[PDB]
């Protein structure tokens, strides 16, 4: 937010009984999500006057009726994107946001990611989204192992 | 060419610099200007190759420069009196802010490539160079 | 608008205003509309009397220097270019200038016409009248202005 | 050939694995066997998904190959510009095809070039010529009054400007558009039908809107580009290409287009009482303009469609929308086309 603007669709998407045999969630907002979300909700952020990259995962979620068919799981996806969006911001700019994220906060995102991934598997409309989220499920695990180590380095 | 009028009976061209051999190249970046400069003369440079000309053997693509900081340009063909295209190529380059050289095309082995890119002394552009 | 209503009123009353007569720099002290007696008025004084009838006052004699610094006008088209196709975009009540040194002015009315006094120089007895723009288009000089009352003072 | 989600695969795999022994049943996340089997099931899941996607792409490609109805590539952007001379002209002066036009604005560096010559008639004062954009995509859709200069000597030219925006610059057609085009193509194999003449006249790539009006003994065709202006070259090309679909015993005419004007006034109650300034209103007016300008002759203004379009914004922001003037659906005559006039938007 401090350095560069962001797309209008992502800003609009982010401001806002099934069971798996392997997973259960808990809807904790990460401490970094808690303070970044307020900034997104407020107008103090630059934003762009045009949109491109229609292949992103955000437009995929928008195109499907997941909002009205399963608003619970639509909510969880917003939570996944909220944590995932914030941890991209700190490395590229504003390092002062560090020491506000813990491996437990990052860990439960995989819990929530797979708890929604099973649900998405029951309706093969959402295959395009399923394919995407599985790629991120291994991405976070790497960050969890390196986050305690990186924090001491920085 | 000094003594050529190139007139027409009761007709004329609305753009100036016509009738005479003046040619004007316009672009908002080096890759836009350099494309027009090279493309103006490259095809007609014909040779006796059994198979084509220099345009097949030279890609002269994937050019870039500081488009944001450079405005629109009106670079003239005859900026240099009877000079070579290399002399006119240097003006377009605007050294040392942009680096021009001839080198083999690693991405397409078997043929050469004309490179025109912003200088790699920038931090992110420095990291974009392949390490050896 | 004020200028369009005044131009329409002048057009409607143009045939009854034959008492008014042409002169080079007629600046009479009597109002032409408040007197049945004939009176010699030029285009500048005519516009002054026409605007004075309402609440606006402007200034007297309202020579060419009035348009320079008083800030009562904003230019629509500058002098020195002369396009015949962009005449249709004009509107009633726009002031039309004439002559190479701002000798005379006019008021535009629709259907490609204008209202002005034309006649021989040494105090012609011809009354006010409306002429076609086709013959006078040569001496138009491209200068056009417009009025604005809301923001002034 | 069906999806099987990761956990389904993994479960079947472990269930099979446990047959014949009971020295494996410990599958905590720390276990390495679980990790290997999770990775195998992940790869099998991805394989199934990519297989299904590639099947769909194969279906599309066969549909391409069978009927030779190739997808439309990138479409050039073009329009009209006005040349303004210092004085009315003194000779039958001439512009050659392939004269360049460039915008002095730094935010639109894209160039334009002409394709057909023009001669300016003597004692003329303006001329309208067509310019085609070298680049193809969204960048050709410049705003109004963007092309300032001709990027040449311009000895007798003072300034150049465009009175209308460029709308024909469009990106490559999506799958859905191609499917719609193909379903009209399949339904258009029988000639002498209105649905057939639709494809008949839509086959030209440049045409976007098209409508056909019929009567007792005459057929008429109404079509236009995205800008909404018919050209004589397009009419000629339509006549040339459409011979294979024209009814034999009935005359055909391709002409007729009018811009129907309507003023839209809406009232929007934003959920946030804060941040109700005219900046968001400008954005809303620009979205309404883009929506209304996108319609074609065959489409008609509907209240509910407008409501949907404007409410694409997140319903948490905008809570209510209402129209003070619009209370019934407007029916567009076949020849005319509904578009935005002068729009006025306010909070309350």
């Amino acid at each position: 937010n401090n350095f560069i603007p962001q797309p209008q669709g992502l800003l609009r998407f982010l401001n806002t009984s099934f069971v798996s045999k392997f997973y259960t969630p808990q809807l904790q907002l990460s401490e970094l999500a808690k303070k970044v979300l307020t900034n997104i909700k407020t107008d103090d952020i630059p934003v762009l006057e045009r949109e491109f990259n229609d292949n992103t995962i955000i437009h995929k979620a928008n195109d499907t009726l997941l909002k009205v068919q399963a608003p619970r799981m639509y909510m969880i996806l917003q939570s996944i994107v909220l944590e995932a969006y914030a941890i991209v911001n700190c490395f590229v700019e504003n390092p002062s946001s560090l020491k506000y994220l813990t491996e437990e906060d990052v860990s439960i995102t995989r819990e929530n990611l797979n708890y929604v991934a099973d649900y998405l598997g029951n309706y093969d409309d959402y295959n395009s989204v399923v394919l995407d989220l599985r790629d991120l499920d291994l991405c976070f695990s790497a960050i969890e192992l390196q986050l305690p180590l990186i924090k001491k380095e920085a | 060419i000094q003594e050529v009028q190139a007139v027409l009976p009761e007709v004329g061209w609305l753009i100036d610099g016509d009738g005479d051999n003046e040619v004007k190249f316009t672009g908002s970046s080096a890759h836009e200007v350099m494309t027009g400069i090279i493309r103006r003369f490259i095809p007609y440079m014909k040779y006796n190759y059994t198979e084509n000309t220099i345009d097949n053997y030279l890609d002269y693509d994937d050019l870039s420069s500081w488009d944001e900081f450079e405005k629109l340009t009106e670079v003239s063909a005859f900026t240099n009196f009877d000079g070579s295209l290399k002399q006119l190529m240097d003006m377009v380059t605007a050294r040392p802010f942009n680096e021009l050289f001839f080198k083999n095309s690693e991405k397409t082995p078997g043929k050469a490539q004309l490179v025109l890119r912003k200088t790699p002394f920038n931090p992110t552009e420095w990291r974009a160079l392949d390490m050896i | 608008p004020l200028s369009t209503i005044l131009a329409l009123d002048l057009n409607d009353n143009l045939k009854s205003l034959s008492n008014i007569k042409y002169m080079f720099k007629g600046a009479p002290k009597e109002n032409p509309f408040g007197t049945d007696k004939d009176v010699y008025i030029d285009t500048y004084n005519l516009l002054y009397w026409l605007y004075l009838g309402e609440d606006e006052e402007l200034a007297y004699p309202m020579n060419i220097n009035y348009f320079f610094t008083e800030g009562r006008f904003f230019t629509i088209f500058g002098k020195g270019h002369k396009y015949k196709v962009d005449v249709s975009k004009f509107i009633v009540g726009d002031i039309l200038f004439f002559g190479r040194s701002d000798t005379n002015i006019g008021i535009y009315v629709g259907d490609g016409e204008f209202i002005s006094m034309m006649g021989k120089f040494p105090k012609d007895e011809t009354p006010i009248g409306k002429y076609k723009l086709d013959d006078y288009w040569n001496e138009f000089n491209g200068r056009v202005m417009r009025f604005d009352e809301e923001v002034y003072i | 050939m069906k999806t099987r989600k990761l956990t389904n695969i993994l479960s079947k795999l472990i269930d099979k694995t446990m047959a014949g022994t009971s020295k494996i049943t410990d599958f905590t996340p720390g276990s390495a066997s679980r990790s290997l089997l999770e990775a195998v099931s992940l790869e099998i899941e991805q394989f199934y998904i990519l297989t299904k996607e590639n099947i769909d792409w194969g279906i599309q490609e066969g549909i391409i190959e069978a009927f030779d109805f190739q997808k439309r590539q990138s479409k050039r952007a073009y329009g009209d510009v006005t040349i303004q001379f210092y004085q009315p002209l003194d000779m039958r002066m001439y512009i050659p095809a392939g004269t360049t036009f460039t915008s002095t604005r730094q935010e639109y560096p894209q160039q334009f070039e002409t394709l057909v010559d023009y001669y300016a008639e003597p004692d003329s004062t303006e001329i309208v010529v067509e310019v085609y954009c070298k680049e193809t995509g969204v960048a050709g859709n410049v705003p109004e009054g963007t092309i300032n200069t001709i990027a040449s000597g311009s000895s007798l030219i003072r300034s150049v400007n465009n009175e209308y925006s460029f709308n024909t610059g469009t990106k490559e057609e999506s799958q859905e558009d191609f499917k719609r085009r193909f379903h009209s193509f399949v339904e258009s194999r029988g000639r002498a039908t209105n649905k057939s003449v639709r494809y008949g006249a839509l086959q030209i790539p440049d045409v976007e809107g098209v409508y056909v009006y019929e009567e007792t003994g005459h057929i008429t065709v109404f079509a236009h580009d995205r800008n909404g202006n018919l050209s004589d070259t397009l009419k000629e090309d339509i006549i040339d290409a459409l011979q294979d679909y024209r009814p034999s015993g009935i005359m055909l005419d391709v002409t007729g287009v009018e811009k129907e004007e309507v003023n839209v006034s809406a009232t929007v109650t934003i959920s946030n009482k804060s941040r109700i300034g005219d900046t968001l209103q400008k954005h809303i007016e620009s979205v309404i303009r883009s929506y209304l300008n996108n319609l074609k002759t065959s489409d008609d203004l509907i209240i509910t469609d407008l409501i949907q379009a404007i409410m694409n914004i997140d319903d948490v922001l905008i809570y209510d929308v209402s129209f003070d003037n619009l209370d019934e659906n407007i029916i567009v005559p076949p020849q005319g086309i509904i578009r935005a006039g002068e729009i006025k938007v306010e909070l309350k």
